[PDB]
Formats: C-alpha cells, structure tokens, sequence
DNA sequence: CAAGACCAATCTTTACACTCTGTGAGTATTAAAGTTACCTATAGCGCCAAGTGCGCAAAGGATGAGCTAGTTTTT
C-alpha cells in the first residue's frame, strides 16, 4: 500500500509526484517514454530494496549531482495488528522492533495515548539517492528494514505483448507467498512410508526404489519454496487473457486472510483481444472484486473487510477505460502523462467520477474516445458535426483533423467538467449569441440569460487587491450589467436593427470570455454557410440539383413531354408543367438527343423564371439571404424563427411570401429543407469542387474559401494555431 | 521535513563580493567571440558594460554588479551555480 | 517403439536447466502402478498433518483449484510429481547422471533403450574425459554377475546399446583399455565418387602388455590419413624433420610410428586397410 | 582504446552468418580517407553505365530516398559499403580468416590489437587443428624480414599479441614445435585457501632432436596433476597395471613417463614445480 | 583540547494467533527447525622401549671435555 512516489532528476523526470492511489489506477497518454521511465524507476527501486546489482539510472540534466526516489508506505494496519495485546508471536514482535520501535521511544506519555491511537494513519518514508559517481545511498542505514518492507509490499509486473504461456512462475510465486501453513512439520520419512504402503506388492519396494534413485541423482537439497511448490502441485488436480485472469483472481482471493498487500502493474491488457473479450475481462474482475466485499447489510461468511491491493493498467483501448469507469466508479482514477514545453514528463489526473447515473449508464465509446484526444471542440447541434467533419473541407487543412468534435449539452458539460484537465487536453466550447442575450419585439429591450449572469459572477472576483490591467475587465462587466435595458429600434416591422449589427458586442464578449475557453458565433451555422458572398454558389448548386435530380416520371419521356407541352403553356403555365413533369428520383435515365434538348430548354426556362421572380419580388438583395437562411430552420438579426414569429404574430407579409415560395415553386427543395437533412455536405462538396476546378493552387483555393466563408475559416484557423502552439508537448 | 538535525548558514556581502571577471568567464561561453564595433570593442564587453557600475564609495574594489538593478539576481545565480554544484556534491556523500 | 526407446544427447548445446530426459527415463523405467495412490487420502493426510484446525489445507486447495481450473493431470505428470515429492533434490555431470540412471534402472525391466551421444568431451579436460569413461566402466562392472561374482544386487540382464561420436583420442583410449571385448570402433570415410562408407577398425588385443602400455600415441593412429611404420628412432628423427617437411606439403599429412613385429601383429593394420592406408618400411 | 583495441572470440557459441568482427577489423585497419568520394559523381557514373536514358537512375534513387527517409549513413557504414562494393564475396574457417586478415592488415600501420580466443578446437578433428596452427605459422613466416630475407612484401613491424584457451594437446604440440622462441605456456592452478595463481611452464627446448620428435606423449605431461618419471619399460608395465590400479584410486590420477637424463634436462620439471609436482625414481 | 568518520561476520531462512476463521490501537515487543559441520596444524640428534621417552651434547663405555651464530624495519 504505497501512498506517494516522488522522482527528482532521473531519466525524463525533473520533479514528479504521484499520490492518491486507488485500486484500479489506469494510465493513458501519448508519451509512452514517460510510462516506460516510470516502470524502470519502480523496478530499479524494488531491485535496490532486495540488494541486487543493477546499473544506476541516468540523469535528466548534468547541472545537478543527485537523483532521488522517495517512497511512502501506509503502515496503519500492520501497526494495529502488532500493537494489540492479543497477538503474541515472533513475527509481530520482530516487526515492531524493526518498524515502530525507533519512532515510538522518542515520544512522551501524552502523544502516545489519545493522540496516536484513535484515527491516525502511520507513514514510513524511504529515500534512495544516486550520486554523480554512480554511488547509491539510503536514508535509513538498516538492511533489515528494507528486507521487511520488500517482503511486506511485494511488486509484480506483467507484460502481455511478450508473455510465455508455458511458464507459471508468477502463479507459484503468488501462491507460495500468500499461505498461512508451516510446511516444515511434514516429515519426509512418514510421507514416503505412506506412499510405499499405498502402492506396493512387497513391503519396502517403493522406499528402496526412491533410495536407489536418490543415490544416483544426488544434488543440492530442496529449498523451502521448492518443497511448498511440490506440495501444492501434488495437492491440486491439474496444472494470454486466461493467464492474466488467473493471476488477478488468485491475487484477489489469496489476500483476504493475509496482511500482505501486493502492488501489481500490467502493460497492454488488450493486446490481440476482441473488444468483447476486454469488456468481459473487466467485468469478471469487477464481479470477483464485489464478491468479497462486506459493507453495511452485506455480511456473513466469506465476506471480509480486508483492503484490496493496488493495480495499475497501461492501456491504449477505449473499451477497457469505458468498462473501468462504468463498473468500479469511485474506486478508480485516470492518469495522463503528456510532456512540457522544454521536454519533460508530466502527470495529471483526468476526472472520471460522475454524479449522474444516466451519464454512467449511457456511457459509450465516444466518451472514452474523448480521453484519447489532444484538442476537443464542443458543439450543441448536429449541424456542427456535419460541417466540421466534412472530408473535403478537412483535406485542405491538415491541422483541424487532429481535433475531435463532440455534441454536449449543459448537463453533459457539467458532468464531463473539461476544466479539470485543462493543461492536458485543451478544449474550446462554441455556442451562439442567443444563449446570452434574448430580444423581444413587443417590448423594446434586451434581456440577459442566467448563463450570462453565471459568467459575470465567475468573472467578478471579490477578495482581491489592485492589479494594473484588471480594471478593464471590471468596466466591461459593468457595461454588460448596465446594457440590460439597451433601448434600440427595429426596422422592417421587427426584422432588422437600426444600428447594432450584433458584431461589436459579440467581439467584446469573445475577448472577455476567451479566458474561459468559449467562443460565441455571431450567427448560426446556416447563417455562416449562406452569406451575401455565397449567393452565386448557392444558386449554382440549386441549378445543378434541378439539372440532375429532376427526371421524367413517365417511362416514355418524349411522349409525355410532347403531351405536356401541347397541354400546358410553356411560359405562363411553366410552373404546373414543371410540377407535373419533373420529379426527384434516385436513378437518372438517359434520354434521346431531342428529348435531352427539350428537357434542357424547359429547365433553363424554369431557372430564368425563378431568378427573375427572385430579383423582382425582393430588391435589396439582403432579404433574399434572410429568407434563404430562415427557410432552412434559422434565425437572423432579431433571433426569430418561423415558429417564434408565428407565435409572436409579426411580419405577416414576409411569412406569407415565404410560404408562397415554398408551396408554389420550390416544392422539390422542401425535403432538403428540414434540420439534419444533408444539404450542408452536398453544398460544401459542390463548392469545394467548383473552386478546385477554377483555381489550381492550394493557397488560392484556401484564400477563396476564407473570402466566401469568413467565420468558419476563422474558427478553423484559430483552432489550428492553438494546436500548433501545443503540438510539441502533446505528441510522442 | 525529512531531517532530524537542522543547520543554517549565511553569506556575508553576497552581491558585493561577486568578482567581475567571474561574471565575464561565466557569460563568455554563451556569447560569440567577435568585435561588435570595428576593432575596438567586443560584443561580450559591450553586453557586460550594461550590468556593471563603478561605485564611487567602493573605488577600491573597482566596478561591481550593484543591488537594485534588474539583471543582478540572474547573474548571481549563474555565477553561484558552480559553488552550488560543489556544495551539493559534498553534501551528497554525507547524506 | 515402446519396447526399444531411442535417446539422443547433444552436449554441444545442452541445457543444464532442463531435466526432461531424466524425468522421462525415470517415469518410463518403473515397476509401480500409481493409480492406487488415490487423491482424497493423500490430501486428507497432509491436511491432518499440517493444519492445526481440522479442515484448513483441504479448503485451501479446493479454493485454489476453483479459480485455476485447467486440464487434468496426465499419468506421466502425476508419476513425475510423486517422484519429485518422494526425492530430496531436483554438462559432464548431467551426462554421467543420465547414463548411471539408465544402467541402474534397466536391471529389473525388459525394456532395452538405445542411446546416442554426440561430442561427450566438449570443453572437457582430458582427466575429466578419462574419469567419465572410468566411472561408466565401474558402474557397468558393479552389476555384472558371472560365476563367482554372485549375490544380491548382481543381475544377468543385457545392457543397453550406447553410441559415441568423439573427436578426442583420450575417450577412445579409455574405452579400448577398460571395456575390451565389449567395444567396437567404426570408421566412416568416403568413396571415390562420393558416398559414405562404414568399416570396423580392430580394437581388441590379445596381448595384455600392449593393452596396459596403451597410450596417446597408439590412439593417435585411429585419426590418421596415412601411417608410415618404422622400427628405429633414426627413422622417426629423419621423417619428422621440420625443414625437410617444409618443402613437401604432402608428407606432413602422414603419421610415423615405431612398430615391432609383435606390435604390428597386435595392431593388424591389414584389417582396416581400405579406411587407413599404411606402408611398412624395413631393411 | 583506439591505439590498442581488444578483440575476443568464442568458438563454442559462434554465429557464422554474422560478420561484424571482420568488418570492424577491416574498417579499423586501413589508410584511406573516404570523405573525398563525391556521392553525386558516383551516382552519375552508375546512372551513365546502367541506363539507356540519361538521369532515370538518379530519378529512381531520389524517389526511393524520398520515401525511405531515415538517419544518414555514418562514416563506418559508408566505409563498409564501399569495401563491399569492391569485393567479390561476403567455425574453423571464420577464425582462420579473421587471424589472416588481422596479420595482413597490420604490417603497414602502428595499431597493435590484442586478440583472445576461447576453445579453438571445439568440434574439430586433430588434423584440422594442426593444419590451423601450421597455416598461422606460415602466415607469420611469410612477412618476416630477418637477415638475408629481405625484399618487397617483408616488414619489420611487430606482430599483435594472441592468447589461446585450449584443452587439446594437439594445438599445444603444434604451437611448441612451430613457433618455438615466440611462444609461452601459462598454468593457472589454485592456492590452498582458494585463489587463482599464474605460473609459466617451460616450453623452449635447446635440443633440436627433442623438438623434432615431439609427440602427443610429451604434450600430455602439460595436463598432469602428478608426474612419475621412470627409466625403463618394466616400470611402465608395473605402474600401468589395471588390476593393481583398481585397488588404489589415488595413483590413477598420476601420469607415468619414461625419460632419460637428457630428456629430463630438456624438460626441466623443476622450473614448474609448484604447479605440476613430480617424482624421479632411479636405482 | 577535542572531533563527524566506530569493520565483518557472528549459519540460513522464514514467518499471524486466535475462542471467535475473519479481525486486531502494548507505557516500548523473534525464534525455531534445517542443515551442515568440520575439524587438524610441529625438530637436535641419536637410541630402543619406536614415540607417551631418555640421555647427552667426549670420545664411550650412564655428570671434564669446550665452544658461536646473519641483515633490515618497527622499537
């Protein structure tokens, strides 16, 4: 039961301290060199404990002259066992004379009673120092203490990548050292006589055979461990994943009646295993762990209160981490190594305990994958996933592909708590401006959401002294508080703003909240997708959709086209002809040359009619953008959608015109108009393909994309710069 | 906190006893050996002229790095690194 | 196969930590049926002996078995475990132990193994090489029963066949001097077109003086491509001149031996003439 | 370290596939600087020789390098590659080649390596060991330049020091007969309380007849714990009786040799007395 | 004058006690089989009793013969 491990100036460590160990400690990270160095440090310390000749470790820097390894052992249970008046034995008295004798004879009669016998925890500290001349020194100059500590807190290391299934040495080592039997009372002669009596035709034949064999094979006598192993083997009835399972089960079972607490390290438990196999392994370990637990009403024979040993895992599989988090819960922790700016291993704790039972039950592989990331982007809606995960868009920016995007709500963000592991896993939370400010039409005043109030309270810092450069934050907070009323004026019947633009306020709040890892977009995703500079591309995409997806419903195209041309007017009745001729179909048949020409002429006439109507009904060319981004489930300027406007009963003419456009001409676009339909991916792919065809150079196409889409490109560039700043540290 | 016996020592006139040639020798490996201005002044001397001062009250000792300047503590640490290494090596053998 | 087992030993790359051949020899050469040992009785006996509270060792073993469930023991593994628990302990020494165990355990069974040994003298002092053969001969002669030598511990049973592959004259000298009529020497050589032959080299000598004065020079003739027999020491001095042989890099491959009529009769070079050519020079 | 390199060779466990010691020995012993070999010139030469269209081989090479990018060649690796591209190809044979290369590539340099060899005769026919020693001696004598032996290819440079660890009298006999004044024999033994000694055994003989007629019996005395010297064949017959030696398992560890006064003077057993005890029996 | 720095081995190795069979808060708290373990070493000279001694040191014959003892270092 180790509590603290400290390493100073060794290998890749400057000053690293590990504490607050649990039963199911798990180690993850990108810097495998740090894990290897930690394992080497532990093995070196335990080899020097047992007086073995090994090579001393190297120094991180040569401007020092010492390297220290410090270990702290929680010697509380052993003290309670030994100091009791009931236990009178050789081993107990020897342990007291070795561990608790020196530290207790220097205390008076006041500290011993009622001050160290109620709830105190006893600690033992051992320090190992390596000098510049390859000299090794101990803080305690007594080999007996080191031997007792080694035999009371054994260390076991398991490597699964290179493991031999034909060797059972760890199993026998665990069995031999976790028994409460004295095997020296079994005399050889009586056992030989018993075996001879059991199998013999003439008395004494087996004994004579054994004597003749021994007289020829005379070698060194058996040691105690060999004798106990032979006795166990003759007693039992028989002899990668299975070996590890057996080791863990034996370790858990045999320690329930002993005061020896081993420490186990396991490397890559999931090598060459199915995910279901790893999940079953963790589940079986948890079931065996819970079988021997005696807490509260759970009592009876076979249930104990003995503490469990410490287990460390080195894994690269999200499945094992997910199972460990879901099953063990409060009895586990997650460690992250990473590096530093100049190059040095770190150790941080990642939050893995959740107070929400729904989150634990709904825990899946995406949450575990969030652990194995170097930059997380949190978004609310499902359109952000469709926009940021586009393959063509990420092809041109080989720096945002190293970040993972996750959909999280307020409760999900609170449960995850990304701020705890801020130095290990950088993150950014992207939200909309509507989450902070709410605008109304009937009452000409803004309002502040509770999230804005919480952010203001967090930014406000009482109990502080003066600091230059901090008064600006206070002034901004005061302005945000006083902008509560903010009387304004809306034109076009509560549709636009006189002069606010929602841009200066957004920039100021972004500057204020950058310290909290937040970014508030001026508009929604659909607002950024279609802007005043993207109208030609949107129109071209609509035209391509009309040209391709629209096909003749009738199996015979020529006869149907001729009949509908002779039945409906080509100019005045173009809309009914388009509605009754062309339909959306997955398969696009190839027609004759004359039929293709007629279809192309009809499509061109329809395109001309729609563009003329669009440019005639609306004049300022901004209401076109507003209608386009509002029909695709969006809000603009006033933060109002179709349902909100209908409930508010405002802008009747605009809503009626939009309804007429939807139900009269753009009937084919309607299925690709609801939320989470797939128009974002198609539009992005078409735009990227067009710009790639037009411009060959990567710089030119990137510049054109930045010009067409300012906001999303700015977000991507900022994330890429943040990743590049911390690329060296978060990379093995 | 891990020790049972404690000892404390102090250095008399730490900043006033720092030899200027020691500072020059310590900073020489990190400065290229070349003439900054023609063939009259070197780069190392030009850099070092911004940290020293000829004290009128201590003209006997020449020019020293005075307390109250911004660069004094870093120079003191760089100069005393050698002594720190020597003392640490001595103390390591004694535990 | 089960009546005439074959054993092969290679001392060049022998592992001292592996005792599998010894266990195989001990298990195969036994005259006991271990199915009558039973399991409950032995476990109960050990539990009674070792546990103060009645029922500790048995429960411990059951608890261990319940979580280490594997394939059951085979008969050979069971007998090996019984032998190991019944005994007090677990390059040259390994070979000597194997040979001694085989000879001792073949005295009460009709199983007749055949053993082959490759390079028994690798990294071995000549004294140790001689002592190996001496110990083998002593244990061979300990169990021999013939006329006057009768009593308990002496048997009339054929010994197993042993084959040696050696490059050292010391082992050959020892096996010729000690065993005598119970040994033979095989010479492989090769044919003109290329094909392995097998011939027998005479190694049994009727004269006792020749066998007693047998030394390294006599054993050196067995590894000779061409033997030149002479009588006086002047011929040895003339034909072993370094300067004379420096100019003739073809007579240095032949060995010159001082031989008398009795020595020539005992050696009998004519028997192994196709394998070791020889010339006898006289006056 | 760079002026007096040390090379250790083991023959019991040696891999013939690996040629690292040979390459290291060749690279260390040379008088050429490879830094002036222009890479571009050699690549252009190969491209011109091997291609029908100019420059395609260079394109292939740069295409390969652009995808297999790794650490650049060190000096030793490129030296080894240059040596391999100029040569026509890459147990006992390996050792003989290494010794010959060491002797040949040191006659024009001031670097004198120190060589240690363990068990040169493991798994080796006695004739093969004798031939190995003879070949080494001939290689030594080829480059010797003493008195009238002068001319091109003969040098006055000193030879490197070589240590042998052998258990075979054949190698000792050959090295005593051939090298003579340029060899010595060391005997380790042990002390009473337990400690390793080092003594020198006399191996230089002034008498030419004794050195010419040197045989295996003379070499056998070097591996004797106790020597008994006699002056007749009757003493040999008496002291080598198998039946008499059967009852005294302490006199079987002694070697009995028939020697004359001149032979005793040449051997000089008194020089090595604390290592090999001896007794001289006369009338 | 007084002073941190006070040897190696002394045989080895291991191991819970209890009434309760899962648990223990002393004012100063190891032992017991197992296995070795081996041990060992002597002048001046001769004589008769053959090493446990006696006599004599003139032969010789039982107490006249009469006799000596290297260098250097610590010191």
């Amino acid at each position: 039961t180790i509590e603290s491990i400290r390493v100073k100036n060794l290998l890749s460590f400057d000053d690293v301290i590990l504490r607050d160990f649990r039963d199911i400690n798990c180690i993850i990270g990108r810097n495998n060199v740090g894990k290897s160095n930690l394992l080497k440090v532990i093995r070196y310390f335990y080899a020097k404990l047992e007086n073995k000749k090994v090579i001393p470790l190297d120094f991180h820097t040569n401007y020092n002259a010492v390297g220290e390894i410090t270990f702290t052992f929680d010697t509380t249970r052993i003290k309670k066992i030994v100091t009791s008046r009931k236990n009178n034995g050789r081993f107990h008295k020897h342990i007291y004379n070795t561990l608790f004798k020196s530290s207790s004879v220097k205390l008076n009669f006041e500290e011993l009673i009622a001050r160290k016998n109620s709830t105190n925890k006893s600690f033992f500290s051992l320090t190992l120092t390596i000098c510049k001349d390859d000299s090794v020194m101990w803080s305690v100059d007594d080999p007996k203490v080191r031997s007792l500590l080694a035999t009371l807190y054994p260390f076991l290391y398991i490597e699964t990548r290179h493991i031999d299934l034909y060797d059972w040495n760890p199993i026998w080592k665990l069995i031999s050292n976790l028994n409460s039997f004295n095997f020296d009372d079994v005399d050889h002669d009586e056992l030989v006589n018993f075996l001879d009596e059991k199998i013999s035709s003439r008395k004494g034949d087996y004994k004579k055979y054994i004597d003749r064999v021994v007289s020829v094979i005379d070698t060194k006598p058996y040691t105690y461990k060999e004798k106990v192993i032979n006795y166990i083997k003759v007693a039992i009835k028989g002899d990668s994943n299975k070996f590890l399972e057996t080791l863990l089960h034996l370790l858990i079972t045999l320690t329930r009646t002993e005061f020896i607490s081993p420490i186990v390290y396991i490397d890559e438990p999931e090598v060459g295993l199915h995910p279901k196999l790893a999940e079953s392994f963790v589940s079986n370990l948890n079931k065996i762990y819970s079988k021997f637990k005696k807490t509260s009403e759970l009592s009876g024979p076979g249930r104990y209160k003995t503490p469990y040993p410490n287990i460390f895992y080195s894994t690269h599989s999200p499945s094992i981490l997910k199972q460990t988090i879901k099953l063990f819960g409060k009895d586990q922790q997650v460690l992250h190594f990473s590096k530093k700016k100049d190059g040095s291993t770190r150790v941080n704790k990642i939050n893995s305990t959740y107070s929400d039972e729904r989150f634990l039950n709904i825990f899946s592989d995406n949450e575990a994958r969030l652990f194995f990331s170097e930059y997380i982007v949190f978004v609310e809606g499902a359109t952000e996933l469709e926009l940021f995960r586009n393959l063509s868009l990420l092809n041109l920016y080989p720096a945002f592909s190293l970040a993972d995007i996750y959909d999280a709500n307020e409760v999900i963000l609170a449960n995850i708590n990304p701020g705890y592991s801020k130095a290990s896993i950088p993150f950014v939370i992207i939200k909309d401006i509507d989450t902070l400010i709410d605008y109304s039409i009937k009452t000409e005043k803004f309002s502040l959401r509770p999230l804005f109030e919480k952010m203001i309270k967090e930014l406000t810092k009482e109990f502080d002294y003066y600091d230059t450069g901090f008064g600006r934050v206070r002034k901004e907070i005061d302005l945000f508080s006083d902008i509560q009323s903010s009387t304004k004026k809306h034109m076009d019947s509560g549709l636009f703003f006189k002069r606010f633009s929602l841009h200066n306020l957004s920039s100021r709040i972004n500057k204020v909240s950058r310290k909290l890892n937040r970014y508030f977009m001026t508009t929604t995703i659909e607002g950024a997708l279609i802007n005043e500079q993207s109208l030609p591309y949107f129109f071209n995409w609509i035209g391509d959709v009309i040209l391709t997806q629209m096909t003749i419903n009738n199996p015979n195209p020529d006869k149907f086209i001729e009949a509908m041309r002779r039945r409906y007017n080509i100019k005045s009745q173009v809309v009914p002809l388009f509605k009754s001729v062309f339909c959306i179909g997955l398969n696009h048949p190839v027609y004759s040359s004359a039929v293709d020409k007629q279809a192309l002429r009809i499509k061109l006439s329809f395109l001309n009619y729609l563009k003329r109507k669009v440019y005639s009904d609306f004049n300022n060319e901004k209401e076109i953008v507003l209608a386009l981004r509002l029909a695709f489930g969006g809000k603009t300027e006033t933060q109002y959608t179709l349902d909100k406007l209908r409930k508010d009963g405002e802008a009747e003419l605009f809503r009626e015109k939009i309804k007429n456009y939807k139900n009269n001409e753009l009937f084919f676009l309607e299925p690709q108009m609801t939320k989470t339909s797939g128009w974002v991916t198609t539009f992005l792919n078409y735009t990227i393909e067009k710009i790639t065809s037009e411009e060959s150079d990567d710089d030119r196409i990137r510049q054109k994309l930045s010009f067409i889409f300012p906001e999303i490109i700015s977000i991507i560039e900022q994330a890429s710069s943040s990743i590049e700043a911390e690329e060296s540290s978060l990379t093995g | 906190i891990y020790g049972s016996s404690y000892c404390r020592l102090d250095i008399s006139s730490f900043f006033n006893n720092i030899s200027f040639d020691d500072v020059k020798q310590s900073l020489s490996p990190y400065i290229k050996d070349e003439y900054l201005i023609g063939t009259e002044q070197k780069l190392i001397d030009a850099i070092l002229n911004s940290v020293g001062y000829e004290s009128p009250i201590r003209k006997d000792k020449g020019m020293i790095i005075p307390m109250g300047f911004r660069t004094s503590p870093a120079i003191s640490n760089i100069v005393f690194r050698k002594m720190d290494l020597l003392i640490q090596d001595f103390c390591a053998k004694k535990g």
